[PDB]
RNA sequence: UUGGGCUCUGUGGGUGCUUGGCCGCUGGCCAGACCUACUUCAAAGCCACCGGGGGUACCUACCGGUUG
C-alpha cells in the first residue's frame, strides 16, 4: 500500500575526522 | 569577504603529510610532505568540500519574517458557530428516584436547583474543585403528598424560590429567613385554574403568569404581582386548546403567548392589551415556546429572538425587528426553520447572553442540539452518540454563560463546560 | 513521448501540466498510456479511472486535495513555477484558483475539531503547508491574476478560519506590500475581509501608509460597502491616523469622516482620539484647528454625532474655537 | 556500610539527569550512544536497537558533570567541588577505567564540559578552560578569560572547534560575546560581539555542516549563523522567547530533506529545556520553520512532580536519524521519511525510565523451575504512574505495560497540544501490587 | 467524555543472560593507506552410499599372462 515508509537501513555516508584539527 | 582576524601560528606550523597516513591522499604532487598550515588547512578545506558540496542556503518579506519568528508557535471567550470548546465536567453525585421535573440556576451564583416529581428538590454549589464530593449538596428539601412540575428563581438578584406542580396550590420560599408560603387563593379565580402548573416569572421578578384549565377555543392565564401574589391582570387568546407555552420580554413589561396550531400574541402590561397575532410559519401545533435576546424592539422589549418549538418537532426560530410592519406581520418569514430532529421537540431555551440556543425531543434517545445566534445553525461536533445526555427532560443555561446543565427522565442530571 | 519516453521519465510534470485539462480526449489518452508503478505518490489517485477509462471530475481531483495535502503541494509548485517563468496562463491560473480554494476550504472543513489547542495547532500546520506558496502568490508582482488568486485563498482563509490578528495583519502585510493598480479594488475587498474579520479595533502601519498611497479611498471604499461593510477597516484606518503626528493625512481623515461609513460609535470615539490628540500635542495647532472646526460645522448626522459627543466629552468647542482663531 | 549486601547497580535509568549524552559513528554500519546514570555511564548500539553495549564500572564517587566519548575511550568529569564533594576526571575504555585525568589543585569550580580533537582536550570548568595533551594525557595549560563584570565573566553556553581552523577554540560568555582563542598559544586570538545587544548571553553554539559559519543560540532569544573568519552575519532568527531560551541545535548533514521537495537541505532542529517540544527549520530561503513536534518528551513542570526536559539534539552522521534525549529518563529517536514528504520525523526507536520516583516495587516468581525463573523480571510501579517490567538480564528486553493507544488518545485531544496531562489520563499511582504466574500463559 | 467500529497494511521492540562496525589484528581504520614480496627440497597409505533378479556384443576396472 502506497505512502508506506521501507524497512528503516542504515546508509553509508562518509564524515570527517577533526582529529586531524592539531 | 575580508578575513577579519588573522594569525601567525599558522605560518609557524608545518606538518608532515607523507608521515600523515590520514592526510596522505591529500597531496597535489607526489613531493608536498611538509606542508605550512594555512597551505594545510587549505587543503583541509579542499577535503572537507569534496566530502560536502556547498549548500546552497551557503549561497524583508512580511510573512516571510512571520514564518522565521516562532513566538508565531505558541501553546470566556465569543464563541464561533460551527464548533464549541466544550467540557463533560463532574456529575452531581445524588439522583433522583423519578423523572427530572426541572432546573434552575441562580442569577448570582453558580447555585443549582434540580428539581424532581418524586415530589423533592435539591440545592447544590458547582463547585468541580470540590472534596470529596464535587458540586456539594446543599440541601434535600422535601415537600409532602405535591410532585414538583415546575420551580422558578424569583428576583434578579435571586432570593425566592416558588413551586407548583399537579396540585391547586404553590410554595414561595424566602431563602433569607427560609419561610414558605403557600398561596392558594387568586380572587375569585378558583374554580379557573384548578391546578398551578404552567408559570413563568419576570426577569425583574415582578409578574408572576399562571396559564388556565380552560382551553375551550382559546387560551388565557393571570399576571400576578409577585411581592403581593394578587391577580392583576388576564390575557385571552382565541385558538384551539388552550396555552402551549408563553415568556415574558426582557423588560417585565408584556409577553408572548404561544398556543397550539402555533399562534403566538405580544400583549404589553401600559397598554395592558394584547399588541398583537401572528403565527408560527406552517407549525401545525405547537408545544414550546421561548423567547430572548437583546438589542431588539424595545417597543416589543427589546429581545432579538423568539423560538417556536412544534408538536411536529420543527423548530421555527424568528427576529422580532423583521416582526415589525405599531403594526404586525399577521404572517412573518422565518429567519430560521430547523428540521433537525424528528419527535415533537420537549424542551428549548436561550442563552443570558443571546449566542446559544439548546433544543431537544425526549421521545428519542438524547434529542439535543445547540445553536450558533445570529448564524442561526446547528453546532456540527456535537453531541456524539455516546455522549451520554439520557431521553433529555431539562436544560438550563448557568447566569453567566460558562455552565450547560442537563437532565434526563430517569434522575441523572450532568454538566458541560460551554467554552468559548 | 516516442523519442524521449517522456511518458516514463517525467511523470509528475507531464502530469501536472495536462492536469487542469482534466475533461479533454487528449488527457484522456495519456491517462491511457502511462505506466502505473510510474505515476506519483501523490498522484496515485486515478488508478479508478485507469482501470476504467473516463475522464475524473474536479470533485475528485480536490477531494484528494482536501485529504492528501501533497497533490496540492506538487501543482502549487508548478503553477509557482510557471509564474516564476512568466509563462502562467488563464486557463491555468483559473484552475489554481478553483484548486486552491476548494481545496482550503475543505482543508477548513475538517481542520474545525471543536478541542481548542488542536484547532490551534492544526491552523499551524495548515499554515505550514500553505507558508510559501501563499507569499509567492501574494507579492508575485509580474502576475495579476496569481495575484488575485491568493488573494481568493487568503480571504477564505481570513472568513471561514478563525484565525488570530497577528496572523491575520501578516497577511494584511504581505497583500499591502506586493498589491498593484489592476489589483487594486479586489485587494480592497480582501482588506475588507481581512480587518472586518480582525479581533482587535487598529491597524498596524505601513497598511495605513499604502492606504494613503491609495488614489481614489472613499469613493473605492463606498462602492464596496455597497455589498461588502468596511467598518471595522474604516476603524482601523481612523485609528493608524490619528496615531499618525502627521498631519498629511487630515484630508484623508477629513474625507472619511464625512464619507457616512463608520457607526456612531466609531465616530465618536474617532473624534474623542482626535481631540485627546490635539491635547497631546506640543502650524500643527492650526492645521488640526481647521480639520475640527471643519468637522464640528459638518451637516448631517456625522456633525450631530460630533456635536452630541462633544456634549459627551463635556470640553468647549468656544474654547477651542477661538484659541485657534486668535 | 553493610554487612550482606554490596552495592550492585541502580536501574531504572537511561537519562534521567541533566547531562546530554554522547555520540559516535562506528563504521558505516552502527552509532554509539552514551549516556550517564549519574554514577555511571552507558553506552547503546543504534543499528542493533537499544540494548546496551557498556557498562561503565567503577562508579564514581560523586555525581558526574561532563564526558565526551572518542574513538574508544570515555572521558567522564565528576564532582562539584563547591558542596564538598571531590572531583575528578576518568578515562574509561570498554565499560572499565584505563586512565585518570590530572586535574589542576586550584579548582574549585565543577568542571561543566568536555570537548576532544587533534592530539588535545579542553574541559571548560565555570568560567575557566583546562588543557590537556591528549597524546600524553598530560596538563598543558589553562585558558582564562576576562571581563570586565563578575557576571560577563561567566562561560555559559559553551565552546566548540570549527572542522577547518587549526587549533582554535569558540567559546560564549555570560555577555553575548563568542571569544576565539588558539589553544596551541593559549591566547584570545578574536571575540565577535552580538548584533542588536539587548539579547544577554550565548545559551549555546554549533558550527554547520558548510565551512568557517556558527551558529549562535543567545538566550536573549536570537539564533544567528555567522562567517567566523569574516565575522559575517548569515542570518538572524527570532525563534528564543524571552524567559523561554532555547537549549540546543543541529543541522541535517543527511544531504536532502526540505524545500518541501524533498530536494533540498539544510533543516535545524532546535528545542528549548522549558518545553517539551521540538521545532524544525528549512534553512535555504528565508530560513523557515516547516515543522513543530510537539511534546517529544514531558515538559518540566515545578507545579508537578514530573520531572524532564530535552538535555541535547543531535543529528548523527548524514542519515534521517536524531536522538533527543531529555530529562525524562528518556530517549526517543526520530526518523525522516523519504517517500512522502512529512513535517515531523516518527518514532523509531525508544527507551523510557519514569518521570517520577518509585513508588512499589516486586519480583516474579519463578516459571515454576525454569528460566523465566526467580531473577529475571522485576515489576516496578513509579509516582510516574505506571508500571513496568524490568529485566536484570538485558535491560532492553524490559518494558513499559501499556494501558493502550494512550498517546494517540492524547494526539487526538491535545495532550500533547497545549484540561489535565498525560499522567494524569493514565491511572492514579500504586499502592501495592502482587503477582502470580500460576496461570500468566503468555 | 468536544465522533466511533470492524478489517487490512507499514515500523520498532521483544518473543534466550545486558562485552564494538570493519581489516591483510599482541596491531591499525573509519576521509584511510600500502599494494606483488619472499623462496628450500611434491605428496604416507586405507575408506568412499548407486533399487532386485537377469545378459555381457563393445567400453571401463581388477587379476593372470604376451610382443616390444
Amino acid at each position: 500500500p502506497v505512502g508506506m515508509p521501507a524497512k528503516w537501513d542504515v546508509k553509508e555516508a562518509r564524515k570527517y575526522n577533526i582529529e586531524a584539527d592539531g | 569577504d575580508a578575513p577579519a582576524w588573522e594569525d601567525s601560528d599558522d605560518e609557524r606550523l608545518t606538518i608532515s603529510l607523507a608521515g600523515a597516513t590520514r592526510l596522505r591522499k591529500l597531496r597535489i604532487s607526489e613531493s608536498e610532505d611538509l606542508v605550512s598550515g594555512i597551505e594545510y588547512a587549505r587543503r583541509l578545506r579542499q577535503q572537507y568540500l569534496r566530502l560536502y558540496p556547498q549548500p546552497d542556503w551557503a549561497k524583508p518579506l512580511p510573512l516571510d519574517s512571520f514564518l522565521r519568528d516562532a513566538n508565531s508557535f505558541k501553546v470566556r471567550r465569543k464563541l464561533r458557530p460551527e464548533t464549541i470548546d466544550i467540557q463533560r465536567t463532574r456529575d452531581i453525585p445524588d439522583t433522583h428516584k423519578a423523572a427530572i421535573s426541572s432546573l434552575a440556576f441562580h442569577p448570582r451564583y453558580p447555585i443549582l436547583l434540580s428539581s424532581s416529581t418524586s415530589s423533592i428538590m435539591y440545592l447544590h454549589k458547582l463547585d468541580a474543585s470540590a472534596y470529596p464530593t464535587p458540586n456539594p449538596l446543599l440541601t434535600s428539601v422535601h415537600v409532602k403528598r405535591t410532585d414538583l412540575r415546575r420551580a422558578a428563581f424569583v428576583g434578579p438578584d435571586g432570593g425566592e424560590i416558588i413551586f407548583a406542580g399537579r396540585r391547586r396550590y404553590f410554595h414561595c420560599w424566602n431563602l433569607s429567613s427560609g419561610l414558605v408560603k403557600k398561596v392558594s387563593k387568586i380572587q375569585g379565580h378558583q374554580k379557573e385554574q384548578r391546578t398551578m402548573e404552567r408559570f413563568r416569572v419576570s426577569p425583574c421578578g415582578r409578574y408572576m403568569a399562571l396559564v388556565a384549565s380552560d382551553k375551550k377555543g382559546g387560551g388565557m392565564l393571570n399576571i400576578i404581582n409577585v411581592g403581593t401574589m394578587q391577580w392583576i391582570a388576564q390575557a385571552r387568546i382565541d385558538g384551539r386548546h388552550g396555552v402551549a407555552d408563553f415568556a415574558w420580554w426582557s423588560d417585565g413589561n408584556g409577553l408572548t403567548i404561544a398556543g397550539r396550531d402555533g399562534q403566538v400574541t405580544e400583549w404589553s402590561m401600559i397598554t395592558r392589551r394584547t399588541v398583537g397575532i401572528w403565527r408560527d410559519e406552517g407549525s401545525i401545533g405547537g408545544t414550546v415556546m421561548a423567547l430572548g435576546g437583546r438589542n431588539g424592539p424595545a417597543e416589543l422589549g427589546g429581545d432579538r429572538w423568539v423560538a417556536i418549538g412544534s408538536n411536529s418537532g420543527i423548530l421555527n426560530v424568528y427576529d422580532r425587528n423583521d416582526l415589525i410592519e405599531i403594526r404586525i406581520k399577521k404572517y412573518p418569514t422565518p429567519t430560521r426553520v430547523f428540521e433537525q430532529l424528528t419527535t415533537s421537540i420537549s424542551v428549548v431555551a436561550f442563552s443570558p447572553d443571546g449566542q446559544l440556543l439548546a433544543f431537544g425531543s425526549q421521545h428519542k434517545k438524547d434529542a439535543l442540539r445547540l445553536v450558533h445566534l445570529p448564524s442561526c445553525t446547528v453546532y456540527r461536533n456535537w453531541p456524539t452518540e455516546q455522549t451520554p445526555l439520557g431521553r433529555v427532560t431539562a436544560i438550563a443555561f448557568s447566569s453567566k454563560s460558562d455552565v450547560l446543565a442537563v437532565g434526563n427522565d430517569v434522575g441523572r442530571v450532568r454538566l458541560w463546560e460551554i467554552r468559548g | 513521448i516516442r523519442r524521449f519516453r517522456i511518458h516514463e521519465f517525467n511523470t509528475g510534470t507531464l502530469l501536472a501540466t495536462f492536469l487542469p485539462y482534466h475533461t479533454i480526449p487528449a488527457f484522456v489518452t495519456l491517462l491511457s498510456i502511462l505506466p502505473v508503478q510510474r505515476i506519483p505518490i501523490e498522484y496515485r489517485f486515478l488508478d479508478p479511472y485507469i482501470k476504467s477509462l473516463t475522464p475524473p471530475p474536479r470533485a475528485a481531483i480536490v477531494q484528494q486535495a482536501t485529504n492528501r495535502p501533497d497533490l496540492l503541494s506538487a501543482i502549487s509548485r508548478y503553477t509557482l513555477d510557471s509564474c516564476r517563468a512568466k509563462q502562467e496562463y488563464p486557463g491555468l491560473i483559473s484552475f489554481w484558483g478553483g484548486i486552491m480554494a476548494e481545496a482550503v476550504n475543505g482543508m477548513i472543513d475538517k481542520m474545525r475539531s471543536g478541542r481548542r489547542a488542536i484547532q490551534l495547532e492544526n491552523d499551524h500546520l495548515l499554515l505550514q503547508q500553505i507558508g510559501p506558496v501563499l507569499s509567492e502568490a501574494m507579492v508575485m508582482k509580474d502576475v495579476p491574476g496569481i495575484q488575485i488568486a491568493s488573494y481568493m485563498v487568503v480571504a477564505i482563509l481570513a472568513a471561514k478560519g478563525s484565525l488570530n490578528d497577528n496572523i491575520l495583519t501578516a497577511f494584511m502585510e504581505q497583500l499591502v506590500h506586493g498589491w498593484t493598480v489592476d489589483t487594486l479594488r479586489p485587494g480592497l475587498v480582501c482588506l475588507t475581509m481581512l480587518a472586518q474579520h480582525r479581533s482587535a479595533k487598529q491597524l498596524s502601519g505601513r497598511v495605513a501608509k499604502a492606504v494613503i498611497k491609495v488614489p481614489d479611498l472613499v469613493s473605492s471604499l463606498r462602492d464596496i460597502s455597497k455589498e461588502h461593510q468596511v467598518d471595522k477597516l474604516a476603524n482601523g484606518l481612523v485609528l493608524a491616523f490619528v496615531d499618525r503626528g502627521d498631519i498629511r493625512t487630515l484630508p484623508v481623515i477629513n474625507s472619511l469622516l464625512l464619507s457616512e461609513l463608520l457607526q456612531e460609535k466609531q465616530a465618536k470615539v474617532a473624534y474623542k482620539a482626535l481631540l485627546l490628540a490635539a491635547h497631546k500635542i506640543d502650524n500643527i495647532r492650526k492645521q488640526v484647528g481647521s480639520a475640527l472646526v471643519r468637522l464640528s460645522q459638518a451637516e448631517g448626522d456625522v456633525g450631530d454625532a460630533i456635536r452630541t459627543a462633544i456634549q459627551e466629552v463635556d470640553f468647549n468647542i468656544e474654547e477651542l474655537e477661538l484659541k485657534l482663531g486668535a | 556500610g553493610s554487612a550482606i549486601f554490596a552495592p550492585y547497580r541502580t536501574i531504572g535509568l537511561i537519562s534521567p539527569t541533566g547531562v546530554p549524552f554522547t555520540s559516535i559513528p562506528l563504521g558505516k554500519t552502527t552509532f554509539q550512544i552514551t549516556t550517564s546514570v549519574g554514577r555511571a555511564l552507558q553506552t547503546y548500539d543504534l543499528k542493533r536497537g537499544l540494548n546496551l553495549v557498556f557498562v561503565t564500572r567503577p562508579q564514581t564517587p560523586s555525581d558526574i558533570t561532563a564526558t565526551h566519548a572518542w574513538k574508544e575511550r570515555v572521558y567522564a568529569a565528576f564532582g562539584d567541588p563547591r558542596n564538598g564533594e571531590p572531583q575528578g576526571l576518568w578515562v574509561f575504555q570498554r565499560g572499565k577505567k584505563v586512565a585518570e585525568l590530572p586535574l589542576p589543585s586550584d579548582l574549585d569550580q565543577p568542571i561543566k564540559q568536555i570537548l576532544i580533537f587533534g592530539g588535545w582536550i579542553v574541559a571548560c570548568a565555570l568560567t575557566r578552560i583546562e588543557v590537556w595533551k591528549a597524546a600524553t594525557l598530560e596538563h598543558y595549560t589553562t585558558i582564562f578569560p576576562a571581563a570586565s563584570k563578575k557576571g560577563d565573566n561567566e562561560l555559559t553556553g559553551g565552546a566548540i572547534n570549527m572542522p577547518t581552523f587549526l587549533n582554535k577554540i569558540f567559546v560564549g560568555r555570560k555577555d553575548g560575546w563568542v571569544e576565539i582563542w588558539n589553544v596551541s598559544t593559549g591566547k584570545l586570538i578574536y571575540t565577535l560581539l552580538p548584533p542588536s545587544p539587548d539579547c544577554g548571553a550565548v545559551t549555546c553554539l554549533q558550527p554547520t555542516p558548510a565551512l568557517s559559519l556558527l551558529a549562535i543560540a543567545y538566550s536573549g532569544g536570537p539564533l544567528v549563523i555567522q562567517n567566523v573568519l569574516t565575522d559575517k552575519t548569515v542570518l538572524l532568527l527570532e525563534a528564543g522567547t524571552d524567559d523561554a531560551p532555547v537549549t540546543s541545535i543541529s543541522f541535517r548533514t543527511d544531504g536532502l530533506g526540505a524545500g518541501q521537495d524533498g530536494r533540498k537541505d539544510g533543516v535545524m532542529a532546535t528545542a528549548t529545556s522549558v518545553s517539551g517540544d521540538v521545532t524544525f527549520w528549512d534553512l535555504n530561503k528565508g530560513g523557515r520553520i516547516m515543522g513543530v513536534l510537539r511534546s517529544a518528551h514531558n515538559p518540566p513542570s515545578r507545579h508537578n512532580i514530573v520531572r524532564g526536559g530535552i538535555s541535547k539534539i543531535e543529528f548523527l552522521a548524514g542519515q534521517p536519524v536524531i536522538v533527543t534525549s531529555g530529562l525524562d529518563n528518556s530517549l526517543k529517536t526520530w526518523i525522516f521519511d523519504e517517500s512522502p514528504f512529512s513535517p515531523v520525523p516518527r518514532i523509531l526507536h525508544q527507551r523510557s525510565g519514569h518521570a517520577a520516583p518509585v513508588r512499589c516495587l516486586h519480583f516474579l516468581p519463578s516459571d515454576f523451575d525454569g528460566a523465566e525463573g526467580g531473577n529475571k523480571w522485576l515489576l516496578s510501579g513509579g509516582k510516574d504512574r505506571s508500571l513496568w517490567g524490568w529485566s536484570l538480564r538485558r535491560d532492553g528486553q524490559s518494558a513499559e505495560l501499556s494501558q493502550g493507544a494512550i498517546r494517540k488518545k492524547a494526539r487526538k485531544m491535545g495532550l500533547l497540544a497545549g484540561t489535565t496531562t498525560l499522567e494524569d489520563l493514565k491511572a492514579p499511582e500504586i499502592t501495592c501490587i502482587a503477582s502470580s504466574l500460576n496461570r500468566d500463559g503468555g
